[PDB]
RNA sequence: AGACCCUGUUGAGCUUGACUCUAGUUUGACAUUGUGAAAAGA
RNA sequence: AAAGCUCCUUCGACGAGUCGAGUAGUUUGGGAAUGCUGCUCAAAAUGGGAGGUAAAUUUCUUCUAAAGCUAAAUACCGGCCA
RNA sequence: UUGACCUCGGAUCAGGUAGGAGGACCCGCUGAACUUAAGCAUAUCAAUAAGCGGAGGAAAAGAAACCAACAGGGAUUGCCCUAGUAACGGCGAGUGAAGCGGCAACAGCUCAAAUUUGAAAGCUGGCUUCGGCCCGCGUUGUAAUUUGGAGAGGAUGCUUU
């Protein structure tokens, strides 16, 4: 950690005192994949397949209008990351199915 | 009381910015001029520095210790230096703090 | 209809062994 | 401006009955105190400092100790509440002082605790054997154990050979430079960076 | 466990074997009556999560509520008081349909207790929930320190004061900055706040 | 009810009226003008012994 | 202390391309809404 | 037979028509930053929520939602006793 | 043909439970108008009166998807203060919190997500000679272990019932 300036104002403000490095918090270690939970959504992911406007999205991608693939996720999710998210998710779905093929 | 009252007299002839979410912890800063500065002392130290009769040690006052934050400069110091803790202080403050022989340092 | 004594005083087996091995216990602090 | 504009007559609390439930307190905290002689009435509480830049001068009792210092004090998590220690997982000890303190505080607590044995008959190695289980005692953790020094000394002495020299440049114009750099932090690395990447491109 | 892999599968509601199931069990529950007893839960993972348990005691009861808004009961639909800007149309019950079902399973059911419901499937006009019940009287809940809370009569009729998770959430019992009015109860908080208190010395 | 019944006072007036009260204690005119019959007492302030 | 006249921050009943609404009616979209073909295209 | 302490290569599952987005009604000090409900769309895995001005980029600080229990301090024009 | 499930039924079957009263306080739902704004569709009265459902001696809330930006506090509730402040408001009458701080009182916990798999170890009911035995529930998961403060798997040597 960055030792404070002792000062009440300007860069690295505050009172000097000698910081602590901690264990990590298991409260923390939530959004980390695990080898069961990446199984799992694997084998349920080919089991179940995708939904419409997924396949919409990968449509959009496989004909090169990134863009559009990226409205087109943001007006069906409400979220601009979460679109960003989703075009990168099926990236890798599209990636992994040309390796295959 | 009614016994007062005139009634019992009178009977028988009837701009700028809006800042959401203000917290004022954030605004927080007591300020105390030079001319209070020695009263923060207790009385029988003050009356011995002012006396005379400690030639050799220089008293340090802490501002945040009695709740101040910024030392201000409104009146004038004797020649005694006195070390200042500070988390604000004036530039005409620092200045006659200088010319008593002390020095003001930052705290935070 | 209220419950019986001996059903309000069933407890759990994890709360047994912790009561079992750390009860409240009597103790005084000096001055 | 009055706010009597509504019904107000309807949910008029008046106390007349401040020193009854004064009284009322005062029997509960008897009833209390005998119930649980002879361990004190209340738990043993951490020393910590208020948040805010307002109030962080001040030190104040907090609800629980943290698992590191009960940990740094060899008291076990489960063996404390039992024994008049209260349990904050919550906190965290982010420095090494407030730390210090507070396992010094446990220590002091475990060194002053009387412990009676479950059994009288066959009392046991950590327990308090009864030549040593009589003393006077305390039933006031909060008086016994209560925050000695709140706020920081004000009035210190120094030599006057010990004076600081002070920072250079002044106070004032050391709080100004801090306060222009901490406004103009950003554009300095956008320049620099604008700056390096024109000797990148015409090295 | 299998339980986590129909959690996984019923988080995709757009995949062709969830919407074919979806469709074929609303037209089942359809068919059936409004409110009926399901003799196992159809999403046992989620009935599983939400508390239920295969002891002796626990039942689960189906019930479809018709969706959308709320109609003032006035003749005509039309107020003769001051004018709305709105009408009949676009009026908004505050509690959820799930606390609606759950209401009329209690009542339907009175002898038992509401520990929870879960949505299980809808259509354009009804909305289908299952609720898990637990008996207060049978021997096998009132042994079990896990359950036997309920047992006790400050837990008559959860759903109806809203101590449900569906009522919890239409009381907005959150904590933060976000719930300043209603964490603690919305008219307590009102009353608090409009109280007028006077000290003797004042 | 919410009428005001309690009177805040000033603990330093109260003390204050505490002082004048006793001080008045010691005057025996005043124990006259009181009305209180003192004529037989042989001293005022009136001291009896703690061992009585 | 009826009737008549005059006044009102007047009240109430009724009417109308007076104002703002609204029941009802009409139009468009979305979900309920599934299964195939035969073409036209990208 | 259980239970606690200490150390560690490693593992470490954590709640879905739910969060969130738009819209309408209502409510709020939160008519730029509030909550609830209905309709439509509809999530993710160091992810998600929050950090009271909309958005993009790079960081940081806090917790760990969509399952559940729990006395006391608090209220009391009903009932009983005083 | 004889059976085993699954679902749906019948029975004045064996054993139980709910209704109504009360409703001062409490948890919700629904919901005005007089009144104040010159009048008045925003507003105010008021998230009130009336109406409806549901508990108890208290109820409810409650052990952070919190507050903060600090040298960081640390479940809920209530009092004082914050504060008539931040903020909202036709043409303005007005409305109006929260963090911190002091105090009263303080108490922490239970599940789902894991295979016991070298042994469903769990539970209702009937008959009892009170030792137990049956009919069943349950593997579409009852026991034990774990809940993020962690825990699980090893190593270690002492402590507790």
């Amino acid at each position: 950690p960055v030792e404070r300036t002792g000062l009440i104002r300007g860069l690295n403000k505050g009172h000097k005192t000698t910081r602590r490095v901690l264990k990590e918090r298991p409260s923390r270690r939530k959004g980390a994949q695990s080898k069961r939970t990446q199984f799992v959504r694997s084998l349920i992911r080919e089991v179940a397949g995708l939904a419409p406007y997924e396949r919409r999205v990968i449509e959009l991608l496989r004909n090169g209008k990134d863009k559009r693939a990226r409205k087109f996720s943001k007006k069906k999710l409400g979220t601009f990351g979460r679109a960003k998210r989703k075009c990168e998710e099926l990236q890798r779905i599209i990636a992994e199915s040309r390796r295959a093929h | 009381p009614t016994r007062f009252s005139k009634t019992r007299k009178h009977r028988g002839h009837v701009v700028g910015m809006r800042h959401f979410h203000l917290l004022r912890n954030h605004y927080w800063r007591p300020s105390i001029n030079i001319d209070k500065l020695w009263s923060l002392v207790p009385s029988d130290v003050r009356e011995q520095y002012l006396s005379g009769q400690k030639k050799d040690t220089a008293p340090v006052i802490d501002l945040l210790s009695h709740g101040y934050a910024k030392l201000l400069g409104k009146g004038r110091l004797p020649e005694i230096p006195v070390v200042v803790r500070a988390r604000y202080v004036s530039a005409e403050a620092e200045r006659k703090v200088k010319e008593a022989g002390g020095v003001v340092e930052l705290v935070a | 209809r209220r419950l019986s004594k001996e059903d309000a005083s069933r407890v759990l087996e994890k709360t047994k062994k912790r009561l079992t091995h750390f009860p409240q216990r009597k103790y005084a602090v000096k001055a | 401006n009055n706010h009597f504009r509504k019904h107000w007559q309807r949910r008029v609390r008046c106390h007349f009955d401040q020193p009854g439930k004064k009284v009322t307190r005062r029997l509960a905290r008897r009833a209390k105190a005998a119930a649980l002689a002879p361990r004190p009435v209340d738990k043993l509480r951490p020393i910590v400092r208020c948040p805010t830049v307002k109030y962080n001068r001040r030190t104040r009792l907090g609800r629980g100790f943290t698992l590191e210092e009960l940990k740094a004090a060899g008291i076990p998590r489960l063996l404390a509440p039992t024994i008049g220690i209260a349990v904050d997982h919550r906190r965290k000890n982010l420095s090494e002082e407030s730390l210090a303190a507070n396992v010094q505080r446990l220590k002091d607590y475990k060194a002053r605790l009387i412990l009676f044995p479950r059994k009288s008959n066959k009392p046991k190695k950590a327990d308090t054997p009864k030549d040593q289980q009589t003393a006077e005692t305390t039933t006031s953790l909060r008086t016994s154990f209560g925050v000695e020094q709140p706020l920081a000394p004000g009035f210190t002495e120094i030599s006057k050979s010990e004076i600081p020299a002070g920072i250079e440049g002044g106070a004032y114009r050391a709080l100004r430079k801090a306060r222009s750099d901490a406004r103009l932090v950003g554009v300095r690395e956008k320049r620099a960076k604008e700056k390096a990447e024109a000797e990148a491109n015409k090295k | 466990g299998a339980l986590k892999y129909l959690e996984e599968l019923s988080k995709k509601k757009q995949s062709d074997v969830v919407r074919f199931l979806l469709r074929v069990r609303c037209w089942e529950y359809r068919q059936l009556n409004v409110i009926h007893r399901a003799s196992r839960p159809s999403r046992p993972d989620k009935a599983r999560r939400l508390g239920y348990k295969a002891k002796q005691g626990y039942v689960i009861y189906r019930v479809r509520v018709r969706r959308g808004g709320r109609k003032r009961p006035v003749p005509k639909g039309a107020t003769y008081g001051k004018p709305t800007n709105q009408g009949v149309n676009q009026l908004k019950y505050q509690r959820s349909l799930r606390a609606t079902a759950e209401e009329r399973v209690g009542r339907r059911c009175s002898n038992l207790r509401v520990l929870n419901s879960y949505w299980v499937n809808q259509d354009s006009t009804y909305k289908y929930y299952e609720v898990i019940l637990v008996d207060p009287n049978h021997k096998a809940i009132r042994r079990d320190p896990r359950i036997n809370w309920i047992c006790n009569p400050v837990h008559k009729h959860r759903e109806c004061r809203g101590l449900t998770s569906t009522g919890k959430k239409s009381r907005g019992l959150n904590k933060g900055h976000r719930f300043n009015k209603t964490r603690a109860g919305r008219r307590k908080t009102w009353k608090r706040h409009n109280t007028l208190s006077l000290w003797r010395y004042r | 009810i919410w009428r005001k019944w309690h009177v805040k006072i000033n603990q330093g007036q109260k003390r204050f009226a505490t002082a004048s009260a006793l001080a008045a204690s010691a005057v025996a005119p005043l124990l006259m003008a009181r009305g209180h019959q003192v004529s037989t007492v042989p001293e005022v302030p009136l001291v009896v012994d703690s061992a009585a």
